[PDB]
């Protein structure tokens, strides 16, 4: 008679329905990665809207059970997602218009391209194409010229189409009884129910503010030795107290630093820790490397795989006949159905892939007894964070003299370790200021403190204070650095970066003190200790069926983000980077700018 | 290896929902709409009425944990009857003096 019993019983039978069909929507779009032909480009747009529309339909009857009269916390969370309507708030007219939007800013990024200055003839798409070239070149010019005119013919173009994003996704927001588009993605943080775990959706934009405050003093130091290193190519340009170029970074958007590791190594004299040569006098294939990385998790205490796991691995791409996407993504359909498309070569980097790539799977299989409307993280960052502390522990040199790649030989010292954490801070300390810039952005824009005209006034002049970087080219406000961004303008979190970095790191802390591991944090490696296995298994099962500031706390004891753990792990560079840079001047200043002398 | 099919089998179905639990060795085929609220229901489909039958998706391509097995129970009950069906018997050789 109870709300309570007719919206469980709601919940019981919507948690069959809704699974069956994610299942084939997820099947569909398995068959059309891994295999292209025009019967499974009809099947995932046929299988992918039945499944969007189920959830339209459900959404009707899910608003008639109101939440105040329900004192369960399971069936309010489950509840929570259904009781939003989506875009079924949106007028018809801009419902439609919607997605027109983002599947044209979608198409747009696929198909720009630059075309050659030198050779007009020869134009070469962004992805692979310019994002290779920019990678590897040493050149002012060269550089300049692929960073500068995609923006005309792409920032410039995607301006009207940003506008009409940025008023669209408000109006859904407000019907919402949300504050703004802003808040909307500050949502998967909330914790309402509990007392004293309440976590506000404000409180956010104060955690990330006052967590970079002590990210700072590190990042000034690191961006100063980077900065060192290449003041003897362009002394003029590049000022001690000023900033670096936008296109110097490595690639275009300056998301990580690691294609500058190699200019920027310490000592050249000591060779480098690379299983790539090990690996080929070794011959291993695609088959054993998921092998050995699957015992990995068995001396953790994790459960092995299933058989049906390893025999539907796609380990290559069969030539042009059948085309598969390279890019390693773990798909998870549901019912105990794991898969994982990846082109699999022999490196370096897809030892370290390949345990990134499990640690998904891994982890979905703690949560998978839940109900399909409790299967997820607790939030978007614990995503792609699991994955990464599985391989963290795989780059140390302790596992690596375990399974015999790296010889037992091998001396390990300072000048080793500095080496190899400098190459870590390229792609982690980097992007934190770089996430911690665009996202406040992007808050800020959709709040309305920012008219559209200080656009690109606010994303420049912000820009110095934050990353330290400042454009070679001065742009007006027909220019959007964000539009052409991948996760931007495709609708992905942003946030998850940010965050990711903090709840890996912290993660990393709590398991080499319960294993007892003693020294240094990256000398720490998590292999055959079964008592940390069994601490993150408890929380690897909740998912976000419990409030994530709860979860956190039955690992790391903390009920939010710390930065300890990212000063602790980074302090032996901390403390060379600070002796380095003496002769140089920590910081930098917003006031300099290559154009204006 | 033999109930599941490419496509899935929906031959196979189960109760979800029913108003309380079956006694022991009881079975219930009846197909009339369950109804979790105070709604009248009448056998169409709507607010607070459910189809009890619901469809196990069949294909090989499921995980372990899930694959369907089928499953024979025996019964066994000793009753006031004459005891009949017994367990397989023994013969030996025969040797005669």
């Amino acid at each position: 008679s109870t709300i309570e019993e007719q919206a469980k019983t709601f919940l019981d039978k919507f948690n069959h329905e809704a699974e069956d069909l994610f299942y084939q929507s997820s099947l569909a779009s398995w068959n059309y990665n891994t295999n292209i032909t025009e019967e499974n480009v009809q099947n995932m747009n046929n299988a992918g809207d039945k499944w969007s529309a189920f959830l339209k339909e459900q959404s009707t009857l899910a608003q008639m059970y109101p939440l105040q009269e329900i004192q369960n916390l399971t069936v309010k969370l489950q509840l929570q997602a259904l009781q939003q309507n989506g875009s079924s708030v949106l007028s018809e007219d801009k419902s439609k218009r919607l997605n027109t939007i983002l599947n044209t800013m979608s198409t747009i990024y696929s198909t720009g391209k630059v075309c050659n200055p030198d050779n007009p003839q020869e134009c070469l798409l962004l992805e692979p194409g310019l994002n290779e070239i920019m990678a590897n070149s040493l050149d002012y010019n060269e550089r300049l010229w692929a960073w500068e005119s995609w923006r005309s013919e792409v920032g410039k173009q995607l301006r009207p189409l940003y506008e009409e994003y940025v008023v669209l996704k408000n109006e859904m927001a407000r019907a919402n009884h949300y504050e703004d588009y802003g808040d909307y993605w500050r949502g998967d943080y909330e914790v309402n129910g509990v007392d004293g775990y309440d976590y506000s959706r404000g409180q956010l934009i104060e955690d990330v503010e006052h967590t970079f405050e002590e990210i700072k003093p590190l990042y000034e130091h690191l961006h100063a030795y980077v900065r060192a290193k290449l003041m003897n190519a362009y002394p003029s340009y590049i000022s001690p107290i000023g900033c670096l170029p936008a296109h110097l970074l490595g690639d275009m958007w300056g998301r990580f630093w690691t294609n500058l590791y190699s200019l920027t190594v310490p000592f050249g004299q000591k060779p480098n820790i690379d299983v790539t040569d090990a690996m080929v006098d070794q011959a291993w294939d695609a088959q054993r490397i998921f092998k050995e990385a699957e015992k990995f998790f068995v001396s953790v205490g994790l459960p092995n795989m299933t058989q049906g796991f390893w025999e539907n691995s796609m380990l290559t791409d069969p030539g042009n006949v059948q085309k598969a996407v390279c890019h390693p993504t773990a798909w998870d359909l549901g019912k105990g159905d794991f898969r994982i498309l990846m082109c699999t070569k022999v490196t370096m980097d897809d030892f370290l892939t390949a345990h990134h790539e499990m640690g998904h799977i891994q982890y979905d299989m703690a949560y998978a007894a839940q109900p399909f409307l409790l299967r997820n993280g607790a939030n978007e960052g614990f995503h792609e964070a699991v994955g990464e502390i599985m391989s963290l522990s795989a780059a140390t040199p302790k596992h690596l003299k375990s399974i015999g790649l790296l010889s037992p030989d091998f001396q390990e010292d300072n000048e080793t370790e500095i080496n190899f954490l400098l190459k870590q801070a390229l792609t982690i300390v980097g992007t934190l200021p770089f996430t911690y810039m665009l996202e406040k952005w992007r808050w800020m824009v959709f709040k309305g403190e920012i008219p559209k005209d200080q656009w690109m006034k606010k994303w420049w002049e912000m820009k110095r204070e934050i990353v330290g970087v400042v454009e070679p080219v001065p742009h007006d406000e027909t220019y959007c650095d964000p539009a052409s961004l991948f996760h931007v303008s495709n609708d992905y979190s942003f946030i998850r970066y940010y965050t990711r970095t903090l709840y890996q790191f912290q993660f990393q802390e709590a398991l080499c003190q319960a294993a007892k591991h003693e020294g240094p944090l990256h000398k720490c490696d998590i292999s055959n200790s079964t008592e940390a296995g069994q601490k993150l298994f408890n929380m690897l099962r909740l998912g976000k069926s419990e409030p994530w500031t709860l979860a956190l706390e039955n690992v790391v004891g903390a009920k939010n983000m710390n930065v300890r753990p990212l000063l602790n792990y980074f302090e032996p560079l901390f403390t060379w980077l600070k002796d380095q840079n003496k002769n140089s001047f920590v910081g930098w200043s917003t006031d300099w700018s290559p154009y204006a002398d | 290896n033999l109930d599941s099919k490419v496509g899935g089998n929906y031959n196979y179905l189960y109760r979800l929902f029913r108003k309380s639990n079956l006694k022991p060795f009881e079975r219930d085929i009846s197909t009339e709409i369950y109804q979790a609220g105070s709604t009248p229901c009448n056998g169409v489909k709507g607010f607070n009425c459910y189809f009890p039958l619901q469809s196990y998706g069949f294909q090989p391509t499921y995980g372990v944990g899930y694959q369907p097995y089928r499953v024979v129970v025996l019964s066994f009950e000793l009753l006031h009857a004459p005891a009949t069906v017994c367990g397989p018997k023994k013969s030996t050789n025969l040797v005669k003096n």
